[PDB]
């Protein structure tokens, strides 16, 4: 059910989806 | 969970409306509907897309988006290079119904605004009182230069009072989402439309919204994030956001509105689709204090109890290998001292229907 973290260390562009996405988010507040 | 928007085919986003009608008898028939609150959504959607050739802007950059070129760095565009909009050869009724003081034809100043302010019934249809806040700001943007006053004060609520379904009628939402994605790339005189189609951007979105944002305040990397998410429903459902090609990390992308434009009905990315990690998001928020986490929906679906246990250490938290120690260690029971805090939240808040304080007050309290 729930599996180790360090067992989860080997996995293989989120990081840059979460940059944008939130960037994104930040500039339509002007709009809101 | 079913269908990812990517295009596969090189064609771009496309609707079909009546035969384009005169742009000034259009403008006309137009607001006497919005002044006279008997709006035809046909007519609306045709006008709109109509309209589209007085918002002409310069592409600062290269545009192209699951293969289709909108424009490259120089072009100048407006926003039916987004999209294909094909025509029948029915003409629109065009009713004149409401007041019409104007005999001359109006200006592109007058049709931004107009434009403006019918775009604006998408974002006041999409909220399910606060309205009149919303449209009283939404009226003054559109008097204000460059916009011109075409509608009294109080128009567009009353309007909106009879169209406050519009935001789920597809054409209009796909005008809008394509009236959205041409103002966030092009800087515009007009880009304050936006006031009502921005919210079209990341519609559907709500799981990978938060997943980024919780990202965002626990103030990690992407990578050392993932591995907090070790109950093992969360492997099919991260996997399921970062699908390759779907360019969730391209500015400008077609992603950004895909719901709007049509590319699918079924999103991977929302609530329901990544229910376990939302809930856990949401539970994570909930030990916080915080109101939009307490005032969301519960996916009932996704073991929310199991997620709220999670979320108590995870909230503790806040080295992912000590917090999957505690759970162990406690059999994956909650401990009183995380009981007490969930429990102190939501029995202070103004718990609302199948929302996470509700849950938290009818499991713990």
């Amino acid at each position: 059910i729930f599996v180790n973290p360090s067992a989860i260390r080997a996995g293989l562009m989120a990081e840059e989806t979460v940059d944008l996405i939130n960037r994104n988010i930040e500039d339509n507040q002007a709009h809101l | 969970e079913y269908k990812y928007p990517a295009i596969k085919d090189l064609k771009k986003p496309c609707i079909t409306l009546g035969k384009a009608p005169d742009l000034n008898k259009a403008y006309k028939s137009v607001l006497s509907g919005m002044n006279a609150a008997k709006l035809d959504p046909d007519d609306v959607c045709s006008y709109l897309a109509a309209a589209m050739q007085f918002f002409e802007g310069t592409c600062p950059e290269d545009w192209t988006s699951y293969g289709i070129l909108i424009a490259r760095k120089g072009d100048r565009i407006t926003p039916n290079s987004l999209v294909e909009i094909k025509r029948t050869d029915v003409e629109g009724n065009w009713a004149l119904t409401g007041g019409m003081e104007l005999t001359r034809d109006p200006t592109v100043s007058e049709h931004a605004s107009l434009v403006g302010l019918l775009l604006s019934l998408y974002r006041l249809s999409k909220i399910s009182n606060y309205k009149t806040n919303i449209a009283d700001r939404i009226e003054q943007i559109f008097e204000t230069a460059p916009f011109v006053k075409i509608v009294e004060h109080h128009t567009l609520m009353t309007t909106h009072k009879m169209c406050a379904n519009w935001s789920t009628i597809p054409n209009f939402r796909f005008l809008a989402g394509t009236y959205d994605m041409f103002f966030s790339r092009i800087e515009h005189l007009y880009s304050a439309i936006r006031v009502g189609t921005v919210v079209t951007a990341y519609e559907d979105c709500s799981g990978l919204v938060s997943f980024t944002g919780f990202i965002k305040q626990i103030n990690l990397t992407a990578r050392e994030a993932i591995l907090y998410f070790f109950h093992k429903n969360f492997e099919e459902e991260i996997r399921r956001m970062f699908e390759p090609g779907q360019e969730t990390a391209v500015p400008h992308s077609y992603f950004i509105h895909f719901r709007s434009l049509g590319l699918s009905g079924k999103s991977p990315y929302s609530s329901n689709a990544v229910g376990h990690v939302f809930n856990l998001i949401h539970f994570v928020g909930c030990y916080m204090g915080q109101v939009r986490s307490l005032n969301a929906t519960v996916i009932a679906a996704c073991a929310p109890h199991e997620m709220s246990v999670l979320g108590g250490y995870l909230g503790e938290e806040f080295s992912p290998e000590a917090v999957y120690t505690r759970i162990m260690m406690n059999g994956g029971r909650l401990k009183r001292s995380h009981i007490r805090r969930y429990v102190s939240v939501s029995s202070n808040h103004q718990a609302r229907p199948n929302s996470f304080a509700e849950f938290l007050n009818k499991t713990y309290s």
